[PDB]
C-alpha cells in the first residue's frame, strides 16, 4: 500500500 | 575478409602465443629478456640510459638463454611486477618480430592473475591506448578460458557452464569456481608457493645430497620434475622407508650433457621424486606462511557459497596448468575431498536422527589434454566472439575519462 | 475462436485456453536478475532471467516478486513476466484473442486503470475483462450461494454472495497469507537451530512447508504429545544432502491462520472474520449461508483445515442447525475453471471491452463494469 | 630487431616443427591455422582436402589485381618450380608442399616461402628494372596501392628510375612525431657514400602526381628515391628491394621505439626530482 | 550453527 502495510 | 584479432597470454613463466581462430599456440617461449647493461654503479639515477640505438640492441625468447654477455633479467615475478619498461619491449618486440601484427588494425586481449591490482592495469592500458594505439582492448581472469577449453574432453554439445578451476602457473595457482557463468567474488584464495619454489627446493637438496654438476647448468639439471621424474604419493613415511629399504631399484640416475665443457656428468634420483610434488599438499615445507593445505582450501571455498552451486560444483573440477600434470594428483585430490566430504556428513546426521540414508555426495576428477595450456583456445573463442567486438573498451572512452575503463574487476564493487 | 484466462497471483501464474479444463502454464511470478559482476561473456547470459528458469538458478540471483498481497509494485516485472507468458510459454499474439484478467477485492483503482491502459495500449488487445478470483471460484463449484474463503498467496477475502445477487457491504480482506506464514516458519526454524536468509532459502522453506505441514485439531493437546517427541518427528533431504528434523513447527505455522496474534497483528482469524461477515448479512441468508461454504486458494491445502474449520464453526455458531464444508480436491485451479467457463457463456460475448469505446470514455469506463 | 626482417618467422618456425618429424612413418599432423602480417594481408595455411599428405599456403593480396594484369610469368619457374597450383582462396597465389615425393632440401625451400610476399611484390618492380635495362621502350608508369590507403608510383624512363612515397598518418599523436622523423630522412647523408638522394615534400605534390590519381590530400608527405644503375643492377637490387618494401613498418618500428626511449629518459628524470625533492624532510 | 552459518 501507500499509506499503511507495505505494498 | 575481416583480419582476426590477436590472443596473448602472458604471465610470470613460459608466455604463450598465437592468433584466434586457431587450434595451436604457434608460440610459446619463456619471459627472459636480454639488455646491454653491465656493471656501472651508478644504477639509480640513470638505470640504463642506454646512448644511441643500443637501447634497442637486446634479443628475446629462446635466443636469449644463449647470449652470454648480457643479463638475463625476467621482468615478472609472480604476477606483479616491478619495472615494466621491459614489458613494453618484449611486448614491442614479439609483437613485431614474431607475430607481425599492426596495433592499429587488430585487437588485443591479455590476461592476469586475480591479484593483479587496479593501477598495473590501467597503466598497461594506458601504455597500450598511448604507444600502440590499438582499436580495441579486453582484459579477463584466465579461469573462464580454462572452463571453456574444458569442454573439450567430453560432449562438447552437452553444454556444462557449472565447475571450477585450480590453475597453475609458474609463481601463482588459483582457485575460482563458476556457477552456470557467473563466478564468485569473495570465493577466491591467491596460493604463493607454485611451480617455481618447488624447483628452488629440488635444486637447494640436491647442492647439498649429491656432486657432479656445474653451478651454471643448475637449473637444467633442475628439471627433472619436468621429466617422468616426478610421481606423488598418497603415503610420506610409507615410501621413505620403502627406499631407504631397497633403495636399488627404486632410484634413477641422470645423463644430462654439459653446455660449456661438452663433458658428461651423471647423478642418482632420490627422495625428490615426490617430495616437490606432494609439496602442493603440504606447503609448509617452503612458504612458513602459507601453512594450509590445498584440498580443504578447495573444500572450504565450495563451502562459502550458496546451498543449490555447492553439490553442481564438486562434480566438475578440471584439472588444467603445467603444475598439475604430476601423476596421481586428481587420485589424491579426490580421495582427500571425498573423505572430508562423507566425515562432514556423517557428523551432520549424527547430531540429528533418522532411519534415513542421503545420496553420497559425488566427486569426480577430470583427466584431460589441454592440460599445459587452456588459456589459448579461452582467449581464441573470447575473439571469435561478435561480441567481444562490441564490449571491448573503445578509444574515445580512454580519450578522456582515461585508462580507468580496464578497472573492471570480478571482486570489487560500490 | 477462444480467448485466454490469465490470474495473476501472488506467488503464482495461471493461464490457458478458454475451454480446456487444466492450465497449459503454470509458473511462478519471479523476475530475478544477476547479483555478480557480470562477468562471462560466452553462451548465455542475459540481463533478467524472470520467469521459469529463475527458479533453477536462483542461487547467484536476487529474486523479487513483482505483486506484493495482491497490490502491484514493480510494474516493469509484471510486463515482463506478461510479455514471457504472452509469447515464450503460450505462443499465441495478443491480437489473435482477447485476455480475461483477475484480481483480489478492495484494490486500488490505481492499479485497475494502470493495468488496462497497458494492456490496451503495449499489446493493443482486441478486448478484455476484469473479475473476481471468488465469483470464478463460485462459477467452478456450479452453485449459486454460499460464503467464499479465497486464502491466496498474497491476500485472504471473503465475499458472501446469495442467488443472483451479492453482498458488497459485507466483504472482509485480510492481509495475512502465505508469506507471512513463510516468514514466521522461517523465524521459528531458526529458534530450532536452523537459519535461512535468502530468497534461495525462501524458496527451499516454501517448499518445506508445501511438504511437511498440517493443521492441529486441538493446540494444547498437540503441544503435550510433542512433550513426548518420538512420534510427530519427520525429516526432510536438502538440496546439499543435510536433514533438518521438525516437530511442533508442522502443527505451529498454520496455526498462525486461527491465532494472527503471534506474528502481531491486532486482528482476528478466519474463522472469527467469517462468522462476523455472515453475521453483518440478513437473518433469513444466514441459513443458506452457512449450509454452503465454498473455500479456495493455495494457503488451504493443509489436511484437517476443514474439520478445524467446521468444529470452530459450531462452536461459535448456535448449536442447533447443520454445519457443512465443502472442500473440492482441486480448489487451487478453481479461479482459473471459473473464468474458463465464464468466457465460454455465450452471454459474455457481449460483455467484453474493446478498443474502440475504451479509447471514446477513457480509463474510467472499467470502474463501472460490475464495480 | 633494427632492419625489420622479411622472412615472416611463423612459417620457418612451423615448418621446423612439421618436417623435423616427417620421417616418422604415416604422420599427418593435419593442420589449420591463419596468419597475418604488414600491409593488411591474411594468410592462410589449410590442407585442401581430408588428404593431409599435402599442405597449402595461400595470400590474401590487396592489391592482386594489378600483379594478375602484369603477369608474373617469371615468378612461376624462377623462385617457385612445380609445387606452385592456381588460387583457390580469394584468387591469390597458393603453393603447396607435396610430400609423398622426397624433399631433398630443408632450409633452402623454407627461406624461399619465408620471402612470399616481398618475392611476389618484387614482379613489378623487378620487371620495370628489367625494361629500362633491357631497352624497350620506357613502360607505362604504373600506381600500385596497397592495403593502406597511401599510395605507391614509379616512373621507369631511360637512363634511370624512380620512386614516390606517400604517407599518411592515422591517430592524431602519431601525425607530428612522423614529421619530425621524415624531416630529417632528407638530410642526413653524411655516412653514406654510394646512396641514392633523399627529399621530403608535403605541401607541393610533386608535378608526376597530378596526372596520376594517387594520395592527394593535405596532410600527407611525400618522400621519392632516386634511383641509379650502381645500386639497382643485378647484385645490389635484392637489398634495396627489401629496404624499400620494409620502409613503412620500418618508419613504425623505430617510432615506437624512440616513443619507449623518450619514456625512459623521463623515468630517469623523475628519480633526479625525486632526490631534490628530499631535501625537505629533516635529518 | 548447526545448519547454515558455521557456529
Ligand atoms: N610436464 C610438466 N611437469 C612438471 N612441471 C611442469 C610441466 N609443464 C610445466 N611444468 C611447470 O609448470 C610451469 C609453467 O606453468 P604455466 O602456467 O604455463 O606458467 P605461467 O604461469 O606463465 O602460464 C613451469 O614452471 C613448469 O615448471
Ligand atoms: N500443497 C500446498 N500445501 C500448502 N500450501 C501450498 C501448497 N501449494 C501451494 N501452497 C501455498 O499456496 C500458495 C499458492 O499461491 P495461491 O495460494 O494460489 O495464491 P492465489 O490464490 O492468488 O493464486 C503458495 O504461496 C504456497 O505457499
Ligand atoms: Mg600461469
Ligand atoms: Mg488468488
Amino acid at each position: 500500500w501507500x499509506a499503511x502495510c507495505p505494498a | 575478409g575481416r583480419l582476426p584479432a590477436c590472443v596473448v597470454d602472458c604471465g610470470t613463466g613460459y608466455t604463450k602465443l598465437g592468433y584466434a581462430g586457431n587450434t595451436e599456440p604457434q608460440f610459446i617461449i619463456p619471459s627472459c629478456i636480454a639488455i646491454k647493461e653491465s656493471a656501472k654503479v651508478g644504477d639509480q639515477a640513470q638505470r640504463r640510459v642506454m646512448k644511441g640505438v643500443d637501447d634497442l640492441d637486446f634479443f628475446i625468447g629462446d635466443e636469449a638463454i644463449e647470449k652470454p654477455t648480457y643479463a638475463t633479467k625476467w621482468p615478472i615475478r609472480h604476477g606483479i611486477v616491478e619495472d615494466w619498461d621491459l614489458m613494453e619491449r618484449f611486448m614491442e618486440q614479439v609483437i613485431f618480430k614474431y607475430l607481425r601484427a599492426e596495433p592499429e588494425d587488430h585487437y588485443f586481449l591479455l590476461t592476469e592473475p586475480p591479484l593483479n591490482t587496479p593501477e598495473n592495469r590501467e597503466y598497461t592500458a594506458e601504455i597500450m591506448f598511448e604507444s600502440f594505439n590499438v582499436p580495441g582492448l579486453y582484459i579477463a581472469v584466465q579461469a573462464v578460458l580454462a572452463l571453456a577449453a574444458s569442454w573439450t574432453s567430453r560432449q562438447v554439445g552437452e553444454r556444462t557452464l557449472t565447475g571450477t578451476v585450480i590453475d597453475s602457473g609458474d609463481g601463482v595457482t588459483h582457485v575460482i569456481p563458476v556457477a552456470e557463468g557467473y563466478v564468485i567474488g569473495s570465493c577466491i584464495k591467491h596460493i604463493p608457493i607454485a611451480g617455481r619454489d618447488i624447483t628452488y627446493f629440488i635444486q637447494q637438496l640436491l647442492r647439498d645430497r649429491e656432486v657432479g654438476i656445474p653451478p651454471e647448468q643448475s637449473l637444467e639439471t633442475a628439471k627433472a620434475v619436468k621429466e617422468r621424474y616426478s610421481y606423488v604419493c598418497p603415503d610420506l613415511v610409507k615410501e621413505f622407508n620403502k627406499y631407504d629399504t631397497d633403495g636399488s631399484k627404486w632410484i634413477k640416475q641422470y645423463t644430462g650433457i654439459n653446455a660449456i665443457s661438452k663433458k658428461e656428468f651423471s647423478i642418482d634420483v632420490g627422495y625428490e621424486r615426490f617430495l616437490g610434488p606432494e609439496i602442493f599438499f603440504h606447503p609448509e615445507f617452503a612458504n612458513p606462511d602459507f601453512t594450509q593445505p590445498i584440498s580443504e582450501v578447495v573444500d572450504e571455498v565450495i563451502q562459502n557459497c550458496p546451498i543449490d552451486v555447492r553439490r553442481p560444483l564438486y562434480k566438475n573440477i578440471v584439472l588444467s596448468g603445467g603444475s598439475t600434470m604430476f601423476r596421481d594428483f586428481g587420485r589424491r585430490l579426490q580421495r582427500d575431498l571425498k573423505r572430508t566430504v562423507d566425515a562432514r556428513l556423517k557428523l551432520s546426521e549424527e547430531l540429528s536422527g533418522g532411519r534415513l540414508k542421503p545420496k553420497p555426495i559425488d566427486v569426480q576428477v577430470i583427466t584431460h589434454h589441454m592440460q599445459r595450456y587452456a588459456v589459448w583456445f579461452g582467449g581464441s573463442m573470447l575473439a571469435s566472439t561478435p561480441e567481444f567486438y562490441q564490449v571491448c573498451h573503445t578509444k574515445k572512452d580512454y580519450e578522456e575519462i582515461g585508462p580507468s575503463i580496464c578497472r573492471h574487476n570480478p571482486v570489487f564493487g560500490v | 475462436t477462444t480467448a485466454l484466462v490469465c490470474d495473476n497471483g501472488s506467488g503464482l501464474v495461471k493461464a490457458g485456453f478458454a475451454g480446456d479444463d487444466a492450465p497449459r502454464a503454470v509458473f511462478p511470478s519471479i523476475v530475478g536478475r544477476p547479483r555478480h559482476q557480470g562477468v562471462m561473456v560466452g553462451m548465455g547470459q542475459k540481463d533478467s532471467y524472470v520467469g521459469d528458469e529463475a527458479q533453477s538458478k536462483r542461487g547467484i540471483l536476487t529474486l523479487k516478486y513483482p505483486i506484493e498481497h495482491g497490490i502491484i509494485t514493480n510494474w516493469d516485472d509484471m510486463e515482463k513476466i506478461w510479455h514471457h507468458t504472452f509469447y515464450n510459454e503460450l505462443r499465441v499474439a495478443p491480437e489473435e484473442h482477447p485476455t480475461l484478467l483477475t484480481e483480489a477485492p478492495l484494490n486500488p483503482k490505481a492499479n485497475r486503470e494502470k493495468m488496462t491502459q497497458i494492456m490496451f495500449e503495449t499489446f493493443n488487445v482486441p478486448a478484455m475483462y476484469v473479475a473476481i478470483q471468488a465469483v470464478l471460484s463460485l462459477y467452478a463449484s456450479g452453485r449459486t450461494t454460499g460464503i467464499v474463503l479465497d486464502s491466496g498467496d498474497g491476500v485472504t477475502h471473503n465475499v458472501p454472495i446469495y442467488e443472483g445477487y451479492a453482498l458488497p457491504h459485507a466483504i472482509m480482506r485480510l492481509d495475512l497469507a502465505g508469506r507471512d506464514l513463510t516468514d514466521y516458519l522461517m523465524k521459528i526454524l531458526t529458534e530450532r537451530g536452523y537459519s535461512f536468509v535468502t530468497t534461495a532459502e525462501r524458496e527451499i522453506v516454501r517448499d518445506i512447508k508445501e511438504k511437511l505441514c498440517y493443521v492441529a485439531l486441538d493446540f494444547e493437546n498437540e503441544m503435550a504429545t510433542a512433550a513426548s517427541s518420538s512420534s510427530l518427528e519427520k525429516s526432510y533431504e536438502l538440496p546439499d544432502g543435510q536433514v533438518i528434523t521438525i516437530g511442533n513447527e508442522r502443527f505451529r505455522c498454520p496455526e498462525t491462520l486461527f491465532q494472527p496474534s503471534f506474528i502481531g497483528m491486532e486482528s482476528a482469524g478466519i474463522h472469527e472474520t467469517t462468522y462476523n461477515s455472515i453475521m453483518k448479512c440478513d437473518i433469513d441468508i444466514r441459513k443458506d449461508l452457512y449450509a454452503n461454504n465454498v473455500m479456495s486458494g493455495g494457503t488451504t491445502m493443509y489436511p484437517g483445515i476443514a474439520d478445524r474449520m467446521q468444529k470452530e464453526i459450531t462452536a461459535l455458531a448456535p448449536s442447533t442447525m447443520k454445519i457443512k464444508i465443502i472442500a473440492p480436491p482441486e480448489r487451487k485451479y478453481s479461479v482459473w475453471i471459473g473464468g474458463s467457463i465464464l468466457a465460454s457463456l455465450s452471454t459474455f460475448q457481449q460483455m467484453w471491452i474493446t478498443k474502440q469505446e475504451y479509447d471514446e470514455a477513457g480509463p474510467s469506463i472499467v470502474h463501472r463494469k460490475c464495480f | 630487431m633494427i632492419l625489420l626482417e622479411v622472412n615472416n618467422r611463423i612459417i620457418e618456425e612451423t615448418l621446423a616443427l612439421k618436417f623435423e618429424n616427417a620421417a616418422a612413418g604415416n604422420k599427418p599432423e593435419a593442420v589449420e591455422v591463419t596468419f597475418a602480417d604488414f600491409d593488411g594481408v591474411l594468410y592462410h595455411i589449410s590442407n585442401p582436402n581430408g588428404d593431409k599428405t599435402k599442405v597449402m599456403v595461400s595470400i590474401s593480396l590487396k592489391f592482386y589485381k594489378e600483379l594478375q594484369a602484369h603477369g608474373a610469368d617469371e615468378l612461376l619457374k624462377r623462385v617457385y618450380g612445380s609445387y606452385l597450383v592456381n588460387p583457390e582462396s580469394g584468387y591469390n597465389v597458393s603453393l603447396l608442399y607435396d610430400l609423398e615425393n622426397l624433399p631433398a632440401s630443408k632450409d633452402s625451400i623454407v627461406h624461399q616461402a619465408g620471402m612470399l610476399k616481398r618475392n611476389c611484390f618484387a614482379s613489378v618492380f623487378e620487371k620495370y628494372f628489367q625494361f629500362q635495362e633491357e631497352g624497350k621502350e620506357g613502360e607505362n608508369r604504373a600506381v600500385i596501392h596497397y592495403r593502406d590507403d597511401e599510395t605507391m608510383y614509379v616512373e621507369s624512363k631511360k637512363d634511370r628510375v624512380t620512386v614516390v612515397f606517400s604517407t599518411v598518418f592515422k591517430d592524431d599523436d602519431d601525425v607530428v612525431i612522423g614529421k619530425v622523423f621524415m624531416q630529417e630522412f632528407k638530410e642526413g647523408r653524411r655516412a653514406s657514400h654510394t646512396a641514392p638522394q633523399v627529399l621530403f615534400s608535403h605541401r607541393e605534390p610533386p608535378l608526376e602526381l597530378k596526372d596520376t590519381d594517387a594520395a592527394v590530400g593535405d596532410n600527407i608527405g611525400y618522400i621519392t628515391f632516386v634511383l641509379f644503375p650502381r645500386h639497382t643492377n643485378a647484385s645490389a637490387r635484392d637489398n634495396t628491394i627489401n629496404l624499400i618494401h620494409t620502409f613503412r613498418d620500418y618508419l613504425h618500428y623505430h617510432i615506437k621505439c624512440s616513443k619507449a626511449y623518450i619514456h625512459t629518459r623521463m623515468r630517469a628524470k623523475t628519480s633526479d626530482f625525486l632526490k631534490v625533492l628530499n631535501r625537505a624532510r629533516p635529518d
